[PDB]
């Protein structure tokens, strides 16, 4: 049925090493060169990546803001309502963001607000202006 | 196997089946009912057992029937028929026995036998046993042919055959009980020793050996499975096939390296795309942080659009710091998945120089076994006789192998120093013309009913002919003689005042430097009671070492030995001998092999006898007159002593059937 274990002998391969006298050492050089060609290409990227790595030095450490950990509330200070209308202008339907901005409204209250004040804050219009971007 | 079935096996026959030869003489039986067949088969096996259990004395028809039982002893024609068939074909009462029924009063028919090789002798003894006038013509001044044994003082070393290959169904098993041969087994342990002079370690030893065997099974898979057997018109040799395998192994070694280093680039490339993403985020982050700072400067209290600004910028910055942390996450995984690949390379080489060299020594040992460069062995057929191997450890003949032909020659009309020059065979008889080797113009003529030619194949091969056939051998025969292979290997015999090597060791290699010299003095043998080491030259080397002097050879021998046992442990050898079988004109080589573009079939051609044309035209077809035996004529046991011996037995049966008739067929 089959070769010994880990010996490889495909029909196709046999043919390629027997096409002529040095069709043997032809094939085994294109491979020797293929290999060196890959092997240098590796050092190229290895080198390229080492330079991009040095550019991220320091991480993003002097750029991180501390944590607003804050207690989700149910009433809408007019302040909050205004933050929201503007968040909507800038975010469309990204309720998650709009919640994060407003600080203390869950992703749902944010959703609910949309239908509640739909009338009074003309969200219809506000949203269509978000879409103009 | 044991009992009567042990006998059948020990005589090379299937205990429960009738052979093609038996069918031929017993067609009444084998075309008939099962019951009868079994009776037959038993009688056969039983008789065999009898002979085998005691081969120092002749087994007569009487003795046989005596020891048979009912129902078997009931039919005495059938018992007689069997016993006689056996006797005729050398299955029983062969070799050297005490005869009960002393020799026929006068003889019938006359045979000349060319050569007192073993095949020769064996056949003579038989024919004489059958009351025939037999004479043998040997060119040499000794019997045995390619069984040559060196003797000087207490030194005893075969320059010829050396091994008995397992007694398990070996005629030599019988002969060994008939002749005091002193059989030592060969201990299969064999240390190698690199060109440097230091052992290979068990590690490598085994890992190369195993790759060897692996590369063989491989060739076999090319042959049988892929049908790789012609290469742009030319039969493919084993040698060729092995390279093709090795190349394909070297290749796959690299195809692997290729793909593993190709995983490395494919991996870093991702890493590059990620590091880019990351570096452009560190920017958008750097710049929004600026922005958020600027917008927290506007000091409260403030309008809501400016409050919004801070908060938005805040959220946008934390959003982007998520992302960059999730990428540093990824970057971490990839970055180790690279110290991962870079830790597991695949193998660097298929075989090193030190490896490929040891592996050569394994190929040398094949070239030894086949007496030829593997480039000449048939791929499809080189091992075609593996099915018939005997069972048992291989052995040596501690007292020298010559003891056998010599033994066989007793009782026999052997003309030594008589070189056959022409065989003439014709409808009504033959004449053989020979000369005397010491003065050659002295000339001899022998008339006979029949000629049995045991001339070595290398001899049958000589251009221009050393023996002439008159008429010439038919094309079918001569084509077979071209096609078949006749190889070579030589021995160097080293006699010393003292044992300086491992006395518990029979064999030990020397690895050569080059592929080209792989067989040169590649292997040494501690076989004998005296301090004698014996060294093979095989393969390509064999042929070329013939052309170098004995000293130059023994030099290289001692150089190797000093190398392995130390410069001062290795004394000057008292006596040295060096074979040159390809030069020897009564051999012209060492033994046959299945050359590329031969098959086993040619061996069968070598054996078919020749039947001359009719003397007067429209006379009826003659009788065959010219017969062949030897190492080369036996398809299933080529190149060996027993094989020869067997072909002798064979022809004698055949010849006798022809000239004495065979009353056992009715
Ligand atoms: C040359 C040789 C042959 C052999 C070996 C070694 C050497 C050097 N050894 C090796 O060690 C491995 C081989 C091994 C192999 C396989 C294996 F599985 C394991 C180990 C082995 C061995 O170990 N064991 C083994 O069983 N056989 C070995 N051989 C091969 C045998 O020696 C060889 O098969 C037999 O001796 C063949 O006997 P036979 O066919 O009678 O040929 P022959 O040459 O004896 O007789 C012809 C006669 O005609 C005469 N003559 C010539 N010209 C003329 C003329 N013009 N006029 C008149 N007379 C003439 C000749 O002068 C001669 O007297």
């Amino acid at each position: 049925r089959k070769p010994p274990k880990g010996m490889f002998l495909s029909q196709e391969d046999v043919e390629a090493v027997s096409a002529n006298a040095t069709a043997a050492t032809t094939v085994l050089r294109q491979l020797d060169m293929e290999l060196v060609s890959v092997k240098r290409q590796i050092q190229n990227i290895k080198q390229t990546n080492s330079a991009l790595k040095e550019k991220l030095d320091g991480g993003i450490e002097p750029y991180r803001l501390p944590e607003v950990i804050q207690k989700c509330n149910a009433r809408w200070t007019t302040e909050e309502q205004l933050l929201a209308v503007q968040a909507i202008r800038k975010y469309g339907r990204d309720f998650q963001a709009i919640s994060d901005v407003i600080g203390n409204k869950s992703v749902v209250q944010v959703k609910n607000f949309f239908v509640n004040y739909r009338r009074r804050f003309n969200i219809d219009e506000v949203l269509q202006e978000w879409e103009a971007e | 196997p044991s009992g009567v079935e042990g006998a059948a096996f020990q005589s090379r026959l299937p205990h429960d089946r009738m052979t093609s030869q038996e069918a031929a003489c017993f067609p009444d039986i084998i075309s008939g009912p099962q019951q009868t067949q079994k009776v037959f088969l038993f009688i056969r096996n039983r008789t065999l057992q009898l002979w085998l259990d005691n081969p120092k004395i002749q087994l007569t028809f009487e003795a046989t029937l005596q020891q048979l039982e009912a129902p078997y002893n009931s039919d005495t024609v059938l018992v007689h028929r069997v016993h006689s068939y056996l006797e005729r074909h050398g299955l029983i009462n062969f070799g050297i026995y005490k005869r009960i029924k002393p020799l026929p009063t006068k003889k019938t028919g006359k045979v000349i036998i060319i050569g007192s090789g073993v095949s020769g002798l064996a056949a003579a003894r038989q024919l004489q046993s059958f009351g025939m006038d037999v004479t043998l013509l040997e060119a040499r001044d000794r019997v045995g042919g390619r069984v040559a044994t060196f003797r000087k003082g207490n030194y005893v070393a075969d320059l010829g055959a050396m091994v008995v290959t397992g007694l398990g169904g070996n005629p030599m098993a019988v002969v060994s009980k008939q002749v005091n041969m002193e059989l030592a087994k060969i201990k299969q342990k064999c240390p190698l020793y690199e060109a440097n002079g230091q052992a290979v370690p068990k590690e490598k030893d085994e890992m190369v050996e195993q790759e060897f065997n692996r590369l063989l099974e491989a060739t076999s898979y090319l042959s049988h499975q892929l049908d790789f057997n012609v290469l742009n018109n030319k039969p493919v040799s084993l040698g060729q096939a092995l390279e093709v395998v090795i190349q394909l192994q070297e290749k796959h070694v690299k195809d692997e390296q290729i793909e593993h280093w190709k995983k490395i680039v494919k991996t870093q490339e991702e890493l590059k795309e990620l590091l880019n993403k990351m570096v452009n985020l560190k920017e958008k982050i750097k710049e929004l942080h600026q922005q958020y700072k600027e917008a927290s400067e506007v000091k409260p209290p403030r309008d809501i659009t400016a409050e919004f600004l801070v908060k938005s910028k805040h959220r946008d910055l934390t959003a982007l710091c998520k992302e960059y942390d999730e990428l540093a996450e990824t970057q971490g995984k990839l970055e180790e998945k690279l110290q991962e690949l870079e830790a597991n390379p695949p193998s660097d080489v298929y075989l090193s120089s030190r490896d490929r060299q040891i592996l050569d020594w394994h190929f040398a040992n094949l070239e030894f076994a086949n007496a030829t460069p593997l480039s000449t062995l048939s791929l499809k057929h080189w091992d075609q006789d593996d099915d018939f191997e005997f069972t048992g450890s291989h052995l040596t003949v501690r007292n020298g192998y010559s003891c056998v032909p010599v033994a066989l020659a007793e009782g026999l009309d052997i003309k030594l120093n008589t070189a056959v020059r022409q065989v003439r065979y014709t409808a009504s008889g033959c004449e053989v013309i020979a000369v005397n080797t010491r003065s050659t113009s002295q000339t001899f003529i022998y008339k006979c009913d029949a000629v049995l030619c045991t001339l070595p194949l290398g001899v049958l091969k000589q251009q221009p002919p050393a023996v002439q056939f008159v008429p010439p051998l038919p094309e079918w025969k001569t084509s077979a003689v071209q096609r078949m292979g006749f190889g070579n290997l030589n021995k160097v015999v080293l006699c010393f005042d003292r044992v300086f090597w491992d006395p518990s060791v029979n064999l030990f290699g020397h690895v050569g430097s080059t592929t080209a010299s792989r067989g040169e003095l590649f292997l040494f043998w501690n076989l004998y009671k005296a301090p004698i080491l014996l060294a093979l030259v095989a393969g390509e080397a064999a042929g070329i070492m013939e052309n170098i002097s004995d000293d130059v050879i023994v030099g290289r021998c001692l150089a190797i030995l000093k190398g392995i046992f130390g410069s001062s442990a290795v004394p000057q050898p008292k006596e040295t001998v060096v074979s040159r079988w390809r030069a020897d004109p009564w051999a012209r080589g060492s033994y046959s092999y299945v050359a590329a573009g031969s098959s086993g079939n040619d061996y069968d051609l070598m054996a078919q006898p020749i039947t001359p044309g009719p003397s007067i035209p429209g006379a009826p077809q003659p009788i065959p007159r010219l017969f062949f035996a030897g190492e080369h004529t036996i398809r299933n046991y080529p190149a060996t002593v027993h094989g020869a011996l067997l072909s002798g037995l064979r022809e004698a049966g055949r010849i006798a059937d022809q000239f004495l008739g065979a009353m056992y067929t009715l």
